């Protein structure tokens, strides 16, 4: 973290301090799961503001850290093939078209976490406050957690997401000896984001957050 | 007059209190808890 923060050309204030990146569990050993926490600190006359349970950061920062590991892996792929290039035949273009097919889907549902847990979500809160109520206000922003797409009710949507987050690991695993062992992974990416389409459609006759997600995932497709 | 001269004494310990954050109507009941503690943390700041 300390030499992170040298890295970030804005901050190194007495803000930017109380940065405590501590963990919360021992790991023992193609996933995508990296327990790790990022702990804001504060003091006296503002710790009776902010609460020591808005720990609820903590819970949104472990899944958009874990959305950083696809946009760097698949990158790694990216950047893996490229010192490959000659070799050009059926076995090669029809293999790049795979990683084009699935960084899409990636780069749209952060596209989508882009638009309302750091803008519309930020747009209230801000032209809002403008002492019981900051307790409130506060507790009204964060709750950021339910267009999130990590509650509860809408979980099954998030499980799903998984299967997809799995796949394209097991994509970089594989950096032509074993291309058909690759070609029925691919096929199995498609199959569940295909599956995705209908789960989402019918969630929405029972949440008008959601329904900005089909206008992302769909566009000229069923 | 009698009763009066009491309750005019029987509030004065009741106002100091009042003093320092600085049935009946409930709309004001919430507000006076909130109205001192806001004094009582400032005091420390």
């Amino acid at each position: 973290l300390s030499k992170a923060l040298q890295c970030s050309l804005h901050g190194d204030t007495p803000h930017a301090s109380n940065l405590s990146l501590a963990l919360k569990y021992l790991p023992e050993v193609p996933d995508v799961l990296s327990c790790l926490e990022l702990r804001y600190k504060v003091d006296w006359p503002l710790n009776i503001v902010i609460t020591e349970g808005c720990s609820k950061y903590s819970g949104v920062f472990s899944f958009l850290l874990q959305l950083k590991l696809m946009m760097w892996a698949l990158k790694d792929v990216c950047f893996h093939l490229k010192r490959t290039a000659m070799a050009g035949s059926v076995q090669f273009r029809q293999l790049q078209l795979f990683k084009h097919e699935m960084q899409h889907f990636v780069k749209v549902i952060q596209g989508y976490i882009a638009n309302q847990i750091l803008h519309v979500t930020w747009c209230e809160f801000r032209a809002r406050l403008a002492l019981e109520e900051i307790q409130r206000a506060h507790a009204e922003y964060l709750h950021a957690v339910f267009r999130g797409l990590l509650t509860e009710k809408a979980a099954p949507v998030m499980n799903v997401i998984h299967s997809i987050f799995s796949l394209v690991l097991k994509f970089r695993s594989q950096l032509h000896p074993n291309f058909a062992l690759m070609q029925q992974s691919y096929n199995t990416f498609k199959y569940y984001s295909h599956f995705l389409f209908k789960v989402v459609t019918k969630l929405v006759n029972r949440q008008p957050h959601l329904e900005d997600f089909l206008l992302r995932i769909n566009f000229n497709n069923y | 007059p009698v009763l009066l001269s009491l309750l005019k004494t029987s509030c004065e310990p009741y106002t100091r209190f009042i003093h320092d954050w600085v049935v009946f109507l409930k709309h004001i009941a919430h507000d006076i808890y909130v109205c001192g503690k806001t004094i009582n943390l400032l005091k420390l700041c």
